[PDB]
């Protein structure tokens, strides 16, 4: 291991003495004049390949895009406050645990002349992962603070919001669309993600928004059985990917586009040959080799990956329930916040899978979208056990399905869908227990971020513990549900049509909403606490 | 650093007596003790800087944002002169991710510089490990940066200089 | 070829591009206004009536099929071209 | 004939776009 | 049975005293149980770990069968719902040891 060459001797120097070590100079590149052409020509040439697939429709006939360029843009009394917890959390709430070795990677980044692993693995590259550092390390040129750092990220979860709410939310049916505690529960299960999960400079929220812009690409270019959006689609699929490893979780909407990219590219067909429909998506797929290897060499990057493996903590396919085991630790891992946010989306995603199995989809669920929201969760909750580490941060992928699932789950649970009372009030129990056992933990954060913030470091109490008391009301919510099972209870004569039983029928949305105001009002009293 | 603040002195008291009772007659309990002290307290931006290379630990970042970690060149590293560190427990646990193991700086560091340990106190805080700061000086301080004879040469995708050394 | 199959026909293609019943599918109601069809959603019936009964409805004829009524018209009057 | 206009270009340039970025690494 | 050598008092009083002295864990505690069944140990044995998600299968597909279909096809109605209703109640009563 050089540190460099240390002598205690002093003086003149003779003839021989010559020392000549070779840095290992490897990872310091620059692209060759030819490769550089194949980037700039190959991508260009994507461009013309994709534009020609983009006359296919045009050539086909139809109308110019009727909802897929914009939705009405505007405010609602929820998107304010959605945005009120979101700008609010930029100041007074927690931070990642990682957004300090991210900024001080891509601090480096420019002077090294490669995007170095700082920290780790004999300053190793990144290899595929961490494109945006790049475009941290220059968004730092302008200032290097919480609030500016995590600034593209705080106008990512307003995007986020605005595509479930405008994008989402009317394309998965009238039920759906019509429904306001589909949105609150939405926002409710969106934000309970977001704001403990994504304040940061980790690629959970470029990942967590990319997975919600692949299916809006994929969905919205299957109504209207244009390929190009399906092409669009795989290179925000491919992008998120390579955003950080936590990134296969995109895996969940690609392989969910499979299926709508062989029923358009065989309606749309139309007697056109395969290469002629296939060759754009095959350059849109090839797309990110350009990007992932603008700087390193295939052998350089493999070799390094396969170091990085070796020499750190890697872990494997069947580890996967240490991510689990982590989740349930009285820790900042296993905080009340992060409990409740993956708990609450097993809930959504079994009440919604359990309710496609009764009746064919959601009552007032629109098919297609439906499933494939309930697809990508599957396959993106299965993806995510190929990861070399199994944090609970990572959970922060799941921000954008969270507010999809959210909408479906209200919308399965609703009076009209979800005919049984005795049903409806164990669904009920089963909202007030995944609580129990969230606030089963301490309401901990992270770092710095748990700075004189209420019961940082013990059980959420008040006179016997918020664990015991729900799981007592989550008991006698299971007594009234038995209690129908004997009587016959219907929608009708149980209580009449008042706003105290309307906010009961959405247990989502109350249960949602009590942790988002938890969470800000426990990081508020937090800096509060923190007085001088 | 035994820590107590000058707000609880009244400014009706104006000499000071330093007493320390000890009972436990078992091997491990036992006390030891300086004069006391009104320490001359200069915030850390004002001392480190932003122009000083810094071994910042992963932890410690968008906490200290205007102080700057030692770039580095083509394969070498601008050498530290401080070392700011998250709390006892979270640096105990968090700081083998820059181990000489996992080939981090802490490691490169553990070779070229002493680390002595500058106190440091939190703003009203007084009382909370906020975290460490560490004065980094090097064991042979008459020596200076690297003469890198550096030069420009081109080579093959799948070319490989030599294997990547996995540490013990 | 009768109303009631046309409409049953448009109303299984309502309930599974939309979340709108078959029930709410009667010949009175104008899909932008009183069942809340979006333009997106046009094109996916259009794009499925298309693939499932190989009729196609190019220049902006949903534009002029305001309720599922003036649909009825649209493909009764195509019976002409005997393509069963 | 058919529209074969831009179904030349798509496959020259689709084909073109893929195998450089597979290239891309290897140069 | 269970009173016959014993009182209510010396039953009542050394059940409450097991439970400070001895290792007592709350029903939240129960995700411990599945924790030790994945760690490289007897506890987490292959013959454990089979047993448990094979039976989790098992009920997996019963649920989702009796779920599309109104009960498991070729089955009785009555008989084959308590089987499962057991099942399900007798993994959370589980929580409680
Ligand atoms: O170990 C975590 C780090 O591993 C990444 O590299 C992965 C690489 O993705 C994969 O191809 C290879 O098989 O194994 C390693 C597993 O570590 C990067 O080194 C880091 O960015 C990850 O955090
Ligand atoms: O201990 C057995 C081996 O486990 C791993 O093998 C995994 C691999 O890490 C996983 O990501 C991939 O999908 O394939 C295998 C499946 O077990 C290690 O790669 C091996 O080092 C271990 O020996
Ligand atoms: O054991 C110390 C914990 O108790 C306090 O709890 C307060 C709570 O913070 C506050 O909302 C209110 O005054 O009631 C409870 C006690 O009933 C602290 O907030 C916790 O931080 C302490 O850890
Ligand atoms: O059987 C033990 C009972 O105590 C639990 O509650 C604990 C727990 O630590 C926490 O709820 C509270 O803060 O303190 C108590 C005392 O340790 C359960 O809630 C009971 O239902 C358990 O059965
Ligand atoms: O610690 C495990 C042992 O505890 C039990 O004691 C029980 C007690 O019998 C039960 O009635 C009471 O409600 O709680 C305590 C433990 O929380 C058993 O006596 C032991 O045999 C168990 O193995
Ligand atoms: O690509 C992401 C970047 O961040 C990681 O830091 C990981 C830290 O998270 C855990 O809580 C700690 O054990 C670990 O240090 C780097 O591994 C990675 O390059
Ligand atoms: O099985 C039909 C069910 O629909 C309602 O979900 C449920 O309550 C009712 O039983
Ligand atoms: O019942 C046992 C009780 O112990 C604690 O008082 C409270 O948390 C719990 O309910
Ligand atoms: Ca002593």
């Amino acid at each position: 291991q050089i540190v460099g060459v240390f002598t205690d001797l002093s003086g003149p120097a003779p003839e021989g003495l010559q020392l000549s070590a070779t840095i290992d100079t490897r990872y310091s590149t620059s692209p060759t004049l030819l490769k550089l052409l194949a980037m700039i020509v190959g991508v260009a040439m994507t461009v013309i390949a994709l534009g020609a697939l983009h006359v296919l429709d045009c050539a086909d006939g139809r109308r110019h895009k009727r909802f897929l360029p914009s939705r009405w843009w505007s405010m609602t009394p929820l998107d304010g406050l959605v945005s009120a917890m979101l700008v609010w959390w930029h100041f007074v709430g927690a931070n990642t645990a990682d957004d300090g070795y991210i900024l001080t990677m891509a601090r480096v980044s420019e002077h090294a002349g490669y995007m170095a692993n700082y920290y780790r693995w004999f300053g190793t590259p990144e290899s595929p992962f961490g494109w945006y550092y790049d475009l941290l390390a220059l968004w730092a040129h302008v200032s290097t603070a919480s609030v500016w750092m995590r600034f593209p990220t705080l106008l990512m979860g307003l995007a986020c919001w605005w595509v479930i709410s405008r994008e989402v939310i009317p394309r998965l049916g009238a039920a759906a669309k019509h429904s306001r505690a589909a949105a609150w529960t939405a926002a409710g299960l969106f934000l309970a993600f977001w704001l403990p999960l994504n304040n940061g400079l980790r690629p959970e929220p470029i990942i967590a928004l990319g997975i919600l812009l692949t299916w809006c690409s994929v969905e919205r270019g299957v109504a209207t059985s244009r390929l190009l959006p399906v092409a669009v689609a795989i290179i925000i699929g491919a992008l998120t990917l390579f955003s950080g490893p936590t990134g296969i979780a995109a895996v969940g909407a690609l392989l969910v586009a499979i299926g709508p990219l062989k029923t358009i590219v065989a309606a749309h067909v139309s007697r056109f040959g395969y290469w002629a429909l296939l060759a754009p998506i095959a350059a849109a797929g090839t797309v990110t080799i350009f990007l992932i290897f603008r700087d390193q060499t295939l052998a350089a990057e493999l070799q390094a990956s396969s170091f990085k493996s070796a020499v750190g903590p890697s872990l494997a396919w069947f580890d996967e329930h240490i991510r689990y085991s982590r989740l349930f630790t009285t820790s900042p891992d296993g905080s009340v916040a992060r409990r409740f946010a993956v708990l609450t989306l097993l809930l959504a995603l079994a009440v919604s899978i359990a309710m496609t199995l009764r009746k064919g989809r959601i009552p007032g669920t629109a098919l297609g979208p439906s499933r494939r929201i309930i697809g990508i969760t599957i396959i993106s909750f299965l993806a995510m056990m190929f990861t070399p580490t199994k944090w609970t941060h990572h959970f922060g992928v799941f921000a954008g399905l969270a507010g999809c699932l959210g909408a479906l789950a209200a919308v399965a649970v609703t009076t009209t869908a979800m005919k049984s009372r005795r049903n409806r009030t164990v669904f009920g129990a089963a909202v007030l227990f995944v609580t129990a056992l969230s606030f089963a933990t301490v309401n901990g954060w992270w770092y710095v971020s748990n700075f004189g913030v209420p019961w940082s470091n013990s059980f959420p109490e008040f006179k016997f513990g918020f664990t015991t008391m729900l799981l007592g009301l989550s008991v006698l919510a299971l007594l009234v549900a038995a209690w129908f099972h004997f009587s016959g209870r219907d929608v009708s004569p149980d209580r009449p049509q008042r706003r105290w039983q309307r906010l009961l029928v959405a247990p989502l949305a109350v249960a949602t909403w009590a942790l988002v105001i938890f969470e800000v009002v426990s990081l508020t009293l937090g800096m509060i606490n923190q007085y001088p | 650093n035994l820590r107590a603040p000058l707000s609880s002195i009244p400014p009706e008291a104006t000499q000071i007596r330093l007493v320390a009772s000890d009972d436990d007659l078992a091997p491990q309990h036992w006390i030891a003790l300086t004069p006391p002290r009104i320490p001359e307290l200069r915030t850390l931006q004002e001392v480190v800087g932003s122009s000083d290379p810094v071994m910042l630990d992963w932890l410690v970042g968008l906490a200290f944002p205007c102080q700057r970690p030692f770039d580095h060149r083509y394969g070498v590293v601008e050498v530290p002169k401080w070392r700011i560190l998250p709390d006892r427990f979270g640096a105990e646990a968090n700081s083998p991710v820059m181990d000489y193991l996992g080939g981090g700086p802490l490691g490169i560091t553990e070779l070229l510089l002493r680390p002595s340990s500058v106190p440091t106190y939190l703003k009203d805080d007084w009382y909370r490990d906020w975290g460490s700061l560490q004065r980094l000086t090097p064991w042979y301080p008459d020596a200076q940066p690297a003469r890198l004879d550096l030069g420009t040469a081109t080579r093959s995708g799948w070319w490989s200089p030599a294997p990547l050394r996995l540490s013990h | 070829a009768t109303q009631e199959e046309i409409i049953a026909g448009l109303a299984e293609i309502i309930e599974e591009v939309t979340g709108i019943e078959p029930s709410e599918v009667t010949p009175e109601k104008s899909f932008v206004d009183d069942l809340d069809i979006d333009s997106l959603s046009m094109v996916e019936i259009a794009v499925q009536t298309e693939d499932k009964y190989g009729v196609k409805i190019p220049d902006e004829d949903l534009a002029g099929l305001r309720t599922v009524g003036d649909v009825v018209a649209y493909i009764q009057k195509l019976e002409e071209e005997n393509p069963e | 004939s058919n529209h074969r206009t831009a179904r030349l270009v798509a496959i020259i340039a689709g084909l073109l776009g893929t195998l450089m970025a597979i290239a891309t690494p290897l140069l």
